[PDB]
């Protein structure tokens, strides 16, 4: 029947800057007339739906999507990776981490 | 301002694909699944998609059409600006509406009976049609086919007379001079820089295109008529047309049901694979799987892998109502599904490549623009389906799918069963389809008045077709609205340019895959520089001039006939040399009842 609760946005003024965000619900004034927050002609709402469906071809079927973004501003440190360790060996000479 | 119809468009475009798809999907299940709690489920939610639409295109007229530049959005507003019908007053447009329902319910109603048993009768699908393609008596086919013209067709009279006044009326309301100026405007082509095509240029270019046929049919009509005065002796004469009961249907626009009384060498098999295929098991699902890798072959890509679990390749194991007719939908959101009912038989393994290429079509054009999502006119989406059925039936391609003996001899003899089987079909359609189309031409335009329409169609048959009446009809009649596409409101015109195009097409993918021969043995399995020809063309849709789409495989920019004639001249050789003491042409004066 469609899940129609996944909205995109179609419709802005300006392209957004890197990692800026806009959950704004303004009515889009195409045309150069106003359009004082009433629907019509070149006044259009500016969300639509994605009406998803089981029965839809590859290419329309919902992704799920996770960006993960790496940054380093300035501090002295912070997560990583894990550090594995091994055996340990006695009575001959090694070349030892600790 | 043309930046305001772009945003008009964006927003149509993403609530159209949305109202079509479940528009579309309730008419799928409707047709695998028949009850009648599915008939209203398609009915309510057929009635939004079609009110939606006429919303929207009284949206745009609110933007001007000569204010724009670009082609594909003039292209896409143009399509929808259309106001088609509602510009007739609203009695006046519903009166037009009862004649269309009263014409066709005319039609697939109408009954016949036996003046020997008038308790007995018959409807024109079920008896009608299998007395007109399977008797050999002369009285009981004289009988079917003027009691269907004069009990049927003389109800279709007083109503198709009134159906052309109020066309007419639509058709000048939208600045065409009549309604078949309206229908020749699938072919205009408006400025793309030498492309162009006029709507008063398709019919030059069918009239000179005919010419070039006539030398071909002149001697397949005299072939006919000499193998039918030995199965009709005392009816017909060697130097006339041929009476209008005997072409093995009720009008005569296929002369397929001639082979039997016609055929060249009745003492060789023509091939038949359909024993070979159930002699090595193979189920519903080889048909397509094969049908697959013949694309695969090519260089097109797969089917969609949502194609194998949703659609419906036979009837189902239920006892299920469900419409069992050969189609392929294009459902919408890249959803593309085929329903047939197929059976083991080397008949549905062929519509079973056919049905496949009008899903390839398909895929091929889903990138464009919603309004853009068709063939490119009318007859490219027919003439893409039947190349990959011509490919397929060569036993040069039997034989190396496993379906031949590796030991099987192609004959002289054999070839020539083939060529007459296929002319029977094709040559034998194109004057009665030209002829069918200029009369109605003339019948919107007003050159036939009302008092000629049944003088002037039957003159139009000795002249061009080479067919007359057995019995005489005055303006009581109406043997147009007899066949199917006069009386519901169809064009005719797409059934020639299609026959045209579909040589045309294999004529230029087989230079390109290296063929040596004929070109009735080609085939273009194991190419990619034939598929990358054709693929050039497959994902145009209607985003392009059609002339630009024919350049792009062919290397021309109109229909040629060039390509017909050389699939035929093995046949035409043979034909003109069982025509060496018979009389090739016809007399417009004799008649079956004139003694
Ligand atoms: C034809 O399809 C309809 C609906 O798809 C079937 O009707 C009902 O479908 C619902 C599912 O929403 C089931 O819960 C009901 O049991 C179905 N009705 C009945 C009477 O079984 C219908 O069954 C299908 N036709 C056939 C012959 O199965
Ligand atoms: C108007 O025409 C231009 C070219 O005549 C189209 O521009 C192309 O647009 C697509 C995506 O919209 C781009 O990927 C192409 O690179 C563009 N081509 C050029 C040469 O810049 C434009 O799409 C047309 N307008 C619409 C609404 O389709
Ligand atoms: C479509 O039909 C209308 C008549 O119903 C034609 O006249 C238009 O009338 C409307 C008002 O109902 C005006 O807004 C339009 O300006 C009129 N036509 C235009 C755009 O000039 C109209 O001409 C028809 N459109 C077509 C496709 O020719
Ligand atoms: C099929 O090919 C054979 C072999 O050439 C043809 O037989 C020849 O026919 C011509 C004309 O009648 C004769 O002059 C030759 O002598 C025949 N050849 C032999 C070896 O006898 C045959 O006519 C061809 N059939 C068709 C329908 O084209
Ligand atoms: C055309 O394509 C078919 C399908 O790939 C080729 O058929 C193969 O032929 C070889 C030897 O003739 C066999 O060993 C394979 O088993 C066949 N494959 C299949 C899937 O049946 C065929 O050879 C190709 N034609 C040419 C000239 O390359
Ligand atoms: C098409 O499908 C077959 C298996 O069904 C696969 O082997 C082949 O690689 C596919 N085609 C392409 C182009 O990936």
């Amino acid at each position: 029947g469609g899940n129609y609760n996944y909205l995109y946005r179609l419709f802005r003024k300006s392209n957004l800057k890197p990692f800026e965000r806009d959950i704004s619900t303004e009515i889009y004034q195409a045309g150069s007339t106003p359009c004082n927050g009433v629907e019509g002609f070149n006044c259009y709402f500016p969300l639509q739906s994605y009406g998803f469906q089981p029965t839809n071809g590859v290419g329309y079927q919902p992704y799920r999507v996770v960006v993960l973004s790496f940054e380093l501003l300035h501090a002295p440190a912070t997560v990583c990776g894990p550090k594995k360790s091994t055996n340990l060996v006695k009575n001959k000479c090694v070349n030892f981490n600790f | 301002i043309e930046e305001q119809a772009k945003t008009f468009l964006d927003k149509f475009n993403h609530e159209a694909e949305d109202l079509f798809y479940q528009s579309s999907l309730a008419s799928w299940n409707y047709n695998t699944n028949i009850t009648e709690e599915n008939v209203q489920n398609m009915n309510n939610a057929g009635d939004k998609w079609s009110a939606f639409l006429k919303e929207q295109s009284t949206l745009a007229q609110m933007y001007p059409l000569q204010e724009i530049q670009n082609l594909t959005v003039k292209l896409q507003l143009q399509a929808l600006q259309q106001n088609g019908s509602s510009v007739l007053s609203e009695d006046k447009s519903k009166r037009l509406n009862t004649i269309l329902n009263t014409m066709s319910t005319i039609y697939s109603t109408g009954k016949v009976c036996n003046p020997d048993n008038p308790q007995e009768c018959l409807l024109l699908e079920p008896g009608l049609n299998e007395i007109m393609a399977n008797s050999l008596d002369y009285n009981e086919r004289l009988w079917a086919w003027e009691s269907w013209r004069s009990e049927v067709g003389k109800q279709l009279r007083p109503l198709y007379e009134e159906y052309v006044v109020l066309k007419n009326e639509m058709a000048r309301a939208n600045h065409y001079e009549d309604y078949g100026d309206y229908w020749r405007g699938d072919y205009e082509v408006n400025g793309v820089d030498g492309y162009d095509y006029s709507r008063g240029q398709l019919i030059e270019d069918v009239e000179h295109t005919f010419e070039e046929i006539k030398p071909l049919y002149e001697h397949l009509h005299a072939y006919v008529r000499a193998k039918l005065m030995n199965a009709y002796p005392s009816y017909i004469s060697p130097i006339g047309c041929l009476p209008a009961h005997l072409l093995g249907d009720m009008w005569g626009r296929f002369w397929t049901n001639l082979y039997s009384l016609t055929v060249p060498f009745g003492q060789k098999p023509n091939i038949d694979v359909t024993d070979a295929m159930v002699d090595q098991a193979w189920d519903a699902q080889r048909i397509f799987k094969e049908a697959e890798k013949f694309f695969v072959s090519v260089g097109l890509p797969n089917m969609t892998q949502g194609f194998w679990e949703n659609s419906m390749l036979t009837d189902p194991g239920n006892v299920q109502k469900a419409v069992c007719h050969p189609t392929a939908w294009d459902l919408g959101k890249g959803d593309f599904r085929i329903l047939m009912c197929t059976k083991v038989t080397m008949d549905d393994f062929l519509t079973a490549h056919h049905e496949m290429g009008h899903i390839q079509y398909d895929m091929a054009y889903a990138a464009q623009p919603f309004l853009l999502r068709n063939g490119a006119n009318e007859g490219f989406h027919e003439a893409v389906g039947e190349i990959m059925s011509l490919s397929a039936a060569t036993p040069k391609h039997l034989k190396s799918i496993g379906l031949l003996s590796p030991d099987f001899q192609e004959d002289n003899e054999t070839e020539i069963n083939f060529l007459l089987k296929q002319a029977l079909t094709i040559v034998g359609t194109l004057p009665f389809t030209y002829m069918l189309e200029k009369w109605r031409w003339m019948v919107f335009k007003g050159e036939i008045p009302k008092d000629q329409w049944m003088k002037k169609w039957w003159e139009m048959k000795r002249e061009i077709v080479g067919v007359v009446e057995p019995v005489p009809h005055d303006e009581t009649y109406c043997d147009p609205a007899s066949l199917f596409h006069v009386s519901n409101d169809y064009s005719f015109i797409r059934y020639y340019t299609r026959t045209l195009y579909q040589f045309q097409f294999q004529e230029a993918l087989c230079q390109a895959a290296k063929h040596e021969g004929p070109l009735h043995k080609c085939d273009i399995s194991n190419s990619t520089e034939a598929g990358q020809k054709l693929f050039n063309m497959l994902r145009l849709g209607k985003s392009e001039p059609w002339t630009l789409a024919l350049e792009n495989v062919v290397g021309a920019k109109n229909m040629n006939v060039r390509p017909l004639l050389n699939y035929f001249e093995p046949l035409f050789t043979w034909l003109k040399d069982q025509n060496k003491n018979s009389f090739v042409g016809w007399s417009t004066d004799w008649s079956p009842y004139a003694d």
